């Protein structure tokens, strides 16, 4: 093995937990509130409450569930937040950057094998929504990249999506593109926007609330780690050398257009990344491979 | 004495069993109509891994080329017999029991 | 073409029947044929260069 | 594209450089290999050491430095 | 208040890039060890490594 | 072997499909555009189009009609057989520019 | 670890120094191993072994259907445009590229017209 | 650049006729009689020999039997996999050529088939898939092994020939034909057992795709007959005629006699297009006698074209099985004629849409004087 | 194809391409005379795709070698 | 054994090279491109070596430190020139091309 | 060179447990383990770019169609367990008369090249392309109606 | 504002009235067609750049800043009038 790979996932699950952290002091700021102050005097200490407590509560056996698959959707989450992570800093992909497309395009199990366990008729439906929203904004991510490789070319002169040369320049053609990125990275997580499920979950229609104490961690910190991978992605495509400040920055500009914006229905935002980012991002598509080399 | 011949000699071995595991797989095993089209999807990869190596054995792009015409038409083909499936299973009469399992 | 190709005839009657394939081949590809050098040539240049090595003329065969 | 010219351009000048002196370890190692085979197959009667695979192209090895499996 | 959990994943980030970095450069040898490389800036690569060895061989 | 070197911008490339043919006939224009070929058209080459377009505008109509759409069916299929037989006509006058197929008129009329 | 089994995959270099310095080499991209996947492997491994120590520690103490298929065939239509941005292409890739576009736009334009684009259904 | 332009055009002219259309689409032409003459139009821009132009033919005498933009389309589709077939020059183009043709026949079963005939039809169409997908499956595996032995892709080998054994629909192969063409509607079963036969002719005179086996072919004449003999259901009568009638031209086509079946497959064409379209007796009748080979009508002239091309090849077997044969078959034609005129009476429905129904009985009464100097 | 997978063309192509060269030349009425004609460089050609007869000897000194050793 | 300079050395004498050595490059050029077998081409590509290491020795008199400081510059970014163009320069200066 | 045997071995065994196991989400499951393990040997023949279209297309998309009919077409398949010794050692026997003494040939390591690869899909083997995208919109007219 | 788009609503039987006929036009809430070119781009821009969503974050932005009310509920304690129960 490497060292790296502690140097990698350490700092990673630091910065989950205070990003969970963050999320509600934001809110506080917004709301005329405050952020947490009885767990402590500084604060630092809060999340690290929940985990240890979460670590706490007795177990509950498994219920008219198969375990294996059960058992399967946080090793899913954990692996695949792992290695995109360890693929964003510690390697020399050519082509990384779809590498890390098609780890994004494996995050449709997770929720889905945890709405297979559910097996309720009701469920089912819950799941293929999220799993829709989830795919149908992979495709328009999957345009925008097709438009940054056009401009990502190595000193060498050819086309890659190597991170640290994509990286390496800052171009401005491609920030209408970034505009549709920042957008399809808010349906992927699943933010307010495109937060389809708070409403339908009230209920239990379906979701990771199954998941209990250690399963249930995981996946809201596979939640947050994919946030921050999203927005390590933004800054190294289309803001230039990988900056820890624009990363938190693009992870706190996430908060906030979250707070200023209410929720969509089904139709509605399918609708929109199909009838809407689609095109536009066809049309920049079409702007990038042909605006030329 | 050579790890290349006994690489490729378990690679035939390996290749040829998964294509013949895809192909008489889920009629030896009577299953349902979904899984025939999962062991049809898996001998047709057998057979573009098989493209594939030729490929790399011959520094040529044929199998490169005829690789991607597999995935293509086995993904097209699969979207539309799952088409006919579900359609199928929307048509069953009550009476119907086993509708997908033809195969018993 | 590498995959397709339909067949016309030739109202001069000039162009005859010949492997597409080889001229495909010949058109797109394009064949790279090699000869053997003389024995007698090889000697005698391989002869100047050891003379000139012999000399000093000539640099070291490994730098280090 | 200016620098990959000139990137092109110093590449194509030390190919022929690097190509000859890969023609020249290989014909050193393979004298050493018939030297070796030659000394096996002394007591074999009717064999050859040297002999043409190929009549008349070089045969090239089919394994290279160059590539290596990914994995 | 906002900014506190803002810096500590800040820094707790920039601690991690920095480590790496210092890391592979002190391991690989030059700060270009993520860049992309064709087959001829491969090839190369590999002909240095068996070209070091085969000095450190004659030189012991 | 060594890898050959590949300038990127440069890369070797061709069109799919190929004539296996050496040109009979002189050559006017080893590579003919478009417009050197639509210019090179025939008289009569253009009268058969506009005979095409005239028959075609009757025909649509006539099976438009039938749908309550006479006009647009006409015109889209005037268009439509119009385009093909003049890419017919210009395919056939770039073989003639190339030396493939007869050119004694076209070496008179443009030297 | 792969490791060089002929005198040409090692750069006709003689010796048994040279084999047991690739055999426990470290896995280094300047060096022998570049654009290598089998640290992406390890890293899986690591993730998948912090997951099950997670796990194991408390034991102790019609529209989702047709979006699916739309999904995998644009999905492969933009596998085919990913060779395309890899190349400096020329004018005639270009023009193929723009009749494959072509072809792609008018399968979406059917989905438009049709109603499935809206998700009604 | 130009000769690209000659595939090219086709393409553009479908894709402008399929927008217009689906921009064009109202409730008062459901029958798009206007796109039909365009789709017709635009396909011969690839006519470029006669095979090609009874390619042709064929497909603008099947477009004019369908119903709507949409099917019209996928038999444009059809058209464009088959013209590909004719010009494919080793495996690939072969593999791609054939299994967009089955995507299209698929496609067209299933667009055809009303509610209530869905739970047959989609079984039909399922159980053709898997059988395809066998097919398929092991053309490639074995398309694999001989790139790597051979270090080229060449369509003149032992497996492009079992593949297209398996696409004609010869001895062990025909049962995908029975199964889905009972259960389809009739202009399908009738486009898609007569069409898809040219270019996988085409392809086995132009590139020596021939055998020295006769088993198949006197097994598929066999085992027609006697199957055509024994089945009670008329559709099935129809279907085991093709069998029996395309190993004889299996035979005859692998001896190199390319002229006389390229002629067969539209003589068969004509003489398939009463019997399926069935709307009046007497046509059927025609249609009928004519598939019998009997010699007033044209379909004598075909038949008469084969089995001419057997006696100059000299295969005694062969001849002495094909007369046993062809009067088995015989028995079942005439049960064909017994139940329309001489069992009860006969009630059809009244479904005036006979396109090129009497222009091809026309044809199969007329055309046999002309086309005599054939034999 | 032929074309190489890098650059270039296939590793035998030019094997091949002499052997479609030789049938080119060839005379004969029929293809299957013509190849009869030209098997020698078909023999090149399959030397050089799989390298069979280099592999017997390899096999044939490595035998001798080993019954060397163990006398 | 046969050897040429490292990598990183190679480039930083690539333009001098075809500048210098013009005559033995173009020999090994033709000849490769006429005879394929390698023992055919060996008196050129002994040529062509010595020539390089010849060029190689040559440099390290007259211009040692900055033939060094352009290599590892060149070694440290990655064998790019356009990062390296300072030392460049200076080592051009110190040891001038086409003599 | 053992990972790259380990490999080659488990896909068989991955391949196995697909036809034997009674739940079709089962093997749904075991099949995009098939097909990761497709990727991992591809990698030691030299493509990364092939390998990754394997995963995109296959386990990104089609598993999702396969599952999304799983769970609309469920049925009670727990009937019973079939498996008897017999049954099992008649398929492996099967398989091994089958896949044994084929023709081999040795392992190849083979570099790819995107930039070469895109230059002939687009400008060579055009052809092939514009008919893989006719195909991929039929089977959308197809399978949307 | 309170003017409505035909595009915008919530109601699948509305969107289908208001796509198919020109009722809408009639009514006064409902926005009219831009009728220059100058009006098409102002509303082509605002739908497609999303301005009216930026207002809104503005306005929410102020909440970072202002004065919090909120009490320490140990440290200090509501008022509580006399007449308190
Ligand atoms: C008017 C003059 C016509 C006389 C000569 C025709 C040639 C000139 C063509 C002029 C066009 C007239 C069309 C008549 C025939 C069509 C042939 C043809 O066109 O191509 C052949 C011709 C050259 O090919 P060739 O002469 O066959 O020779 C090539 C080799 O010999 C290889 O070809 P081969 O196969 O012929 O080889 C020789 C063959 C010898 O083969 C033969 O002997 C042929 C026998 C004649 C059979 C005739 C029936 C064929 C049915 C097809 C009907 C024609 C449809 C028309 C389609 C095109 C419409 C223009 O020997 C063999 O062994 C091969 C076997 C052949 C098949 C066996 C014959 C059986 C046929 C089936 C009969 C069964 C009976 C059916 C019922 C009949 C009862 C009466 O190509 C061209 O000249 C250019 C074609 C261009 C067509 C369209 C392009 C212009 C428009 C472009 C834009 C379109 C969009 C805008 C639309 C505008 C309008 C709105
Ligand atoms: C005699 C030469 C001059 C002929 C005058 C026609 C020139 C007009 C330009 C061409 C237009 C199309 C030509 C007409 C052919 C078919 C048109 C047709 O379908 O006729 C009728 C209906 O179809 C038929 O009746 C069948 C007619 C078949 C053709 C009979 C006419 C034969 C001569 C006309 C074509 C001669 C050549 C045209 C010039 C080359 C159309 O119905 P509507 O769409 O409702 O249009 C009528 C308009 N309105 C009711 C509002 C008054
Ligand atoms: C480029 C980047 C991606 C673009 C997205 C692809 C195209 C998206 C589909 C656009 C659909 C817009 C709304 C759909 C309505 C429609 O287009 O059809 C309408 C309107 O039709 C139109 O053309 C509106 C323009 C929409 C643009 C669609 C044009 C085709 C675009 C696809 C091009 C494919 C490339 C093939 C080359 C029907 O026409 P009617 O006006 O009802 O005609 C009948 C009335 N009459 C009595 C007069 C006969
Ligand atoms: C040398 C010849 C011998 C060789 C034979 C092969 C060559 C064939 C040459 C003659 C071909 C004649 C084909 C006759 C077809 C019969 C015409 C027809 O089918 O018309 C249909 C057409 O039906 C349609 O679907 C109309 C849509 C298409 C309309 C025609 C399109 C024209 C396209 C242009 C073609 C021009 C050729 C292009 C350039 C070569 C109308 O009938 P229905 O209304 O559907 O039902 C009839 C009902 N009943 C009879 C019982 C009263
Ligand atoms: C049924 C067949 C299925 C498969 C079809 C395969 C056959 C088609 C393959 C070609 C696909 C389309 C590619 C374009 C075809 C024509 C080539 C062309 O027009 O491009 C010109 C590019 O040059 C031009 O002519 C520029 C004008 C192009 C204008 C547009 C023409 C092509 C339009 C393609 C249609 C796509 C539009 C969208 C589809 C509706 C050729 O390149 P060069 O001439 O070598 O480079 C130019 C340098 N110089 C002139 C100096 C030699
Ligand atoms: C006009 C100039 C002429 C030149 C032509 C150029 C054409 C534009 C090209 C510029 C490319 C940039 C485009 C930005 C992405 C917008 C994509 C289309 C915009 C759009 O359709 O509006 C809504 C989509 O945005 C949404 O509402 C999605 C939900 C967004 C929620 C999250 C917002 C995140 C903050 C915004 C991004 C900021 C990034 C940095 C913080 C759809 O809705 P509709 O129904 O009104 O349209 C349908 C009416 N038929």
């Amino acid at each position: 093995m490497n060292l790296n790979i502690i140097m990698t996932v350490l700092p990673l699950l630091v910065s989950v937990a205070f990003l969970t952290l963050s999320e509600r002091a934001v809110m506080g700021s917004l709301q005329r509130r405050m952020g947490p102050a009885v767990s402590g005097a500084f604060g630092i200490l809060q999340p690290f409450w929940d985990g240890f407590k979460l670590a706490v509560k007795e177990p509950i056996l498994p219920a008219n569930a198969a375990a294996g698959i059960f058992y399967a959707a946080p090793l899913i989450c954990i692996c695949i937040c792992v290695a995109s992570w360890c693929t964003l800093l510690l390697t020399d992909l050519s082509i990384g950057g779809l590498f890390l497309l098609l780890l994004s395009s494996l995050a449709v199990y997770g929720v889905l094998l945890a709405g297979y366990s559910c097996n309720s008729k009701y469920a089912f439906l819950g799941c293929l929504r999220s799993v829709s929203l989830m795919i149908s904004y992979e495709l328009v991510i999957s345009v925008v990249i097709l438009c940054v490789i056009l401009e990502t070319r190595d000193g060498n002169g050819f086309p890659c999506l190597n991170l640290t040369e994509t990286a390496s320049q800052t171009k401005i053609i491609l920030i209408p593109a970034g505009l549709l990125f920042y957008i399809c990275s808010l349906a992927e997580s699943k933010r307010v926007p495109f937060d389809l499920p708070e409403a339908e979950a009230e209920l239990v229609a379906g979701y990771n609330v199954e998941y209990s104490s250690l399963g249930f961690a995981v996946f809201f910190v596979a939640e947050y780690g994919n946030t921050l991978l999203m927005a390590a992605l933004i800054n190294i495509y289309f803001l230039g050398k990988l900056n820890s400040a624009l990363i938190a920055a693009i992870f706190v500009s996430f908060i906030w257009v979250r707070g200023t914006l209410p929720r969509y229905r089904y139709d509605m935002f399918m609708q929109i990344g199909w009838k809407s980012l689609l095109p536009v991002a066809l049309a920049l598509y079409l702007a990038q491979a042909s605006l030329g080399y | 004495h050579n790890d290349a011949e006994f690489l490729g000699a378990v690679y035939n071995f390996s290749i040829r069993s998964v294509f013949i595991t895809g192909i008489l797989g889920a009629v030896y095993w009577r299953r349902n109509l979904i899984t025939m089209l999962l062991c049809s999807e898996i001998a047709f990869i057998a057979c573009s891994v098989n493209f594939l190596y030729a490929s790399a054995y011959l520094n040529d792009m044929a199998g490169m080329l005829f690789s991607i015409t597999i995935t293509t038409i086995s993904a097209c083909e699969t979207a539309l017999g799952l088409a006919l499936c579900v359609g199928y299973f929307q048509s069953r009469a009550a009476n119907e029991v086993e509708a997908l399992n033809l195969l018993k | 073409s590498s995959l397709f190709g339909r067949t016309e005839v030739d109202p001069t009657g000039k162009n005859t029947n010949r492997n597409h394939q080889y001229l495909y081949n010949l058109k797109v590809l394009g064949h790279k044929t090699y000869t053997r050098r003389d024995p007698n040539e090889l000697q005698k240049a391989q002869a100047e260069v050891d003379t000139l090595s012999a000399a000093g003329r000539l640099g070291p065969l490994s730098p280090f | 594209r200016l620098e990959a010219e000139e990137v092109y351009t110093a590449r194509s000048i030390l190919h022929p450089i690097l190509q000859a002196e890969w023609d020249l370890r290989y014909l050193e190692h393979q004298r050493k290999e018939r030297e070796d085979e030659a000394k096996i197959m002394k007591d074999v009667p009717g064999w050859k050491v040297g002999e043409a695979t190929s009549r008349r192209r070089w045969l090239p090895p089919v394994e290279s430095f160059d590539v290596r499996p990914l994995i | 208040y906002a900014l506190p959990s803002y810096v500590i994943v800040s820094a707790a980030w920039a601690a991690g890039f920095w480590a790496i970095d210092t890391y592979q450069i002190y391991k690989e040898g030059k700060p270009s060890w993520n860049q992309n490389k064709d087959q001829f800036q491969r090839a190369l690569y590999r002909r240095d490594w068996y070209l070091r060895r085969e000095q450190e061989t004659i030189g012991m | 072997t060594w890898p050959k070197p590949i300038n990127p911008y440069d890369v070797p490339s061709s069109p799919a499909y190929h004539r296996l043919q050496e040109p009979s006939y002189p050559v006017i224009d080893k590579d003919p555009d478009f417009w050197t070929a639509v210019s090179n058209v025939r008289k009569e080459e253009w009268g058969t189009t506009a005979a095409v377009a005239a028959g075609t505008f009757v025909m649509g109509y006539y099976l438009g009609a039938k749908g309550h759409t006479g006009k647009a069916s006409a015109y889209f299929t005037s268009f439509l057989a119009t385009k093909s037989i003049t890419l017919y006509h210009a395919y056939n006058s770039a073989d003639r520019l190339m030396g493939f197929k007869e050119n004694s008129r076209e070496v008179v009329k443009n030297v | 670890l792969y490791n060089a089994m002929t005198p040409a995959q090692r750069y006709f270099v003689e010796g048994e120094h040279v084999v047991q310095a690739e055999a426990n080499r470290d896995i280094l991209f300047t060096q022998l191993d570049s654009n290598s996947y089998l640290p992406v492997l390890h890293y899986v491994l690591v993730g998948t072994a912090l997951g099950v120590v997670f796990l194991v520690l408390p034991l102790l103490i019609v529209s989702f259907y047709i979006v699916s298929i739309m999904y995998l065939l644009f999905d492969i239509e933009v596998v085919y445009l990913i060779p395309y941005v890899m190349t400096n292409a020329t004018e005639y890739m270009y023009w193929v590229m723009q009749t494959f576009v072509a072809i792609l736009v008018g399968g979406f334009f059917y989905e438009w017209r049709m109603g499935a684009l809206e998700w009604r259904e | 650049m130009w000769e690209n332009l000659w595939y090219l055009d086709i393409l553009i002219n479908v894709l402008i006729i399929t927008i217009f259309g689906l921009i064009s689409c109202s409730s008062s032409a459901t029958k798009s009689y206007d796109l039909k003459g365009c789709f017709i139009i635009s396909m011969v821009g690839g006519v470029y020999d006669i095979p090609s132009a009874i390619l042709w033919c064929l497909a603008s005498l099947s477009i004019l039997n369908f119903n709507g933009f949409f099917a019209s389309l996928f038999l444009v589709f059809t058209w464009i996999s088959n013209l590909f077939a004719m010009q494919s020059l080793n495996f690939l183009g072969i593999y791609l050529a054939f299994e967009m043709q089955s995507l299209c026949l698929l496609v067209l079963g299933k667009i055809t088939a009303n509610e209530n005939q869905r739970w047959f039809a989609y079984r039909g169409l399922l159980k053709y898939l898997v059988l395809s997908l066998i097919a398929g499956s092991i053309f490639i595996f074995h398309a694999s092994s001989s790139y790597l032995q051979s270090g080229v892709m060449i369509s003149d080998s032992l497996v492009t020939y079992v593949f297209l054994l398996f696409k004609l629909g010869v001895a062990p192969f025909h049962m995908y034909t029975l199964e889905l063409f009972s259960v389809v509607s009739r202009h399908v079963a009738f486009v898609f057992s007569t069409l898809p036969k040219l270019s996988v002719l085409y392809l086995i005179s132009n590139s020596n795709i021939g055998s020295e086996c006769v088993w198949w072919g006197l097994i598929s004449l066999w085992l027609g007959s006697i199957s055509q003999y024994q089945s009670v259901f008329v559709r099935s009568i129809l279907l085991y005629s093709s069998v029996a009638e395309i190993g004889l031209v299996l035979l005859v086509l692998q001896e190199g006699f390319s002229w006389e079946a390229f002629s067969w497959v539209s003589i068969y064409f004509l003489s398939l297009s009463g019997v399926w379209h069935a709307n009046s007796k007497f046509v059927s009748a025609i249609s009928v006698a004519s598939i019998a080979g009997l010699p007033p009508f044209l379909g004598f002239i075909g038949k008469a074209q084969i089995l001419k091309s057997l006696v100059s090849i000299n295969l005694g077997i062969l001849i002495f099985s094909s007369i046993l044969a062809a009067t088995i078959s015989f028995i079942g034609y005439l049960r064909l004629i017994r139940l329309m005129y001489l069992v009860s009476p006969v009630k059809w429905k009244n479904n005036k849409d006979s396109s090129f129904i009497n222009w091809s009985t026309w044809m199969l009464t007329v055309g046999t004087l002309p086309m005599v100097y054939s034999v | 194809s032929g074309f190489g997978l890098q650059s270039g063309t296939a590793r035998c192509y030019d094997w091949y391409m002499d052997y479609l060269k030789c049938m080119d030349e060839s005379k004969a009425p029929m293809i299957t005379l013509r190849k009869q004609e030209c098997s020698e460089w078909l023999e090149d050609y399959n030397e050089c795709l799989h390298r069979d007869k280099l592999k017997l000897r390899k096999l044939l000194i490595e035998r001798e070698k080993n019954k060397q050793e163990a006398a | 054994v046969a050897r040429v300079p490292y990598s990183h050395e190679l480039y930083a004498m690539a333009k001098h090279i075809v500048f210098r050595n013009e005559k033995e490059h173009n020999a090994i050029l033709e000849c490769k491109a006429q005879h394929d077998w390698p023992e055919d081409c060996k008196p050129e590509s002994e040529a062509i070596v010595r020539a390089t290491n010849k060029l190689f020795q040559d440099i390290m008199q007259k211009a040692p430190e900055e033939f060094k400081d352009y290599a590892k510059c060149l070694d440290w970014y990655g064998l790019k020139f356009s990062k390296c163009r300072e030392k460049q320069a200076a080592f051009e200066a110190a040891f001038p091309l086409s003599e | 060179m053992l990972l790259i045997y380990i490999m080659l071995s488990n896909i068989v065994v991955l391949a196995l447990s697909v036809v034997l196991t009674s739940s079709p989400f089962m093997a749904l499951m075991y099949s995009i383990l098939l097909y990761l393990n497709v990727q991992t040997i591809l990698w030691s023949l030299g493509y990364d770019f092939m390998a990754l279209i394997y995963a995109l297309v296959y386990v990104g998309a089609l598993a999702v169609l396969f599952l999304f009919v799983v769970m609309m077409v469920r049925i009670q398949v727990s009937t019973l367990s079939t498996k008897t010794i017999q049954s099992v050692l008649s398929w492996l026997a099967i398989i091994l008369i089958f896949s044994y003494g084929d023709v081999s040939f040795s392992f190849p390591c083979g570099a790819e090249s995107l930039l070469n690869f895109g230059t002939q899909l687009y400008s060579s083997c055009s052809d092939l392309t514009l008919l893989n995208s006719l195909a991929l919109t039929i089977a959308l007219f197809g399978s949307l109606v | 504002g309170t003017e409505r788009r035909p595009g915008q609503s919530g109601a699948w039987k509305q969107v289908d009235k208001q796509r198919y006929s020109s009722e809408w036009e009639q009514d006064p809430t409902f926005k009219q067609v831009p009728k220059n070119v100058s009006e098409v781009l102002d509303d082509s821009v605002s739908v497609l750049f999303l301005t009216d969503i930026v207002r809104g974050m503005m306005y929410s932005a102020s909440g970072f800043f202002d004065d919090k009310v909120t009490i320490l509920y140990p440290f200090e304690k509501g008022a509580v009038s006399p007449r308190f129960r």
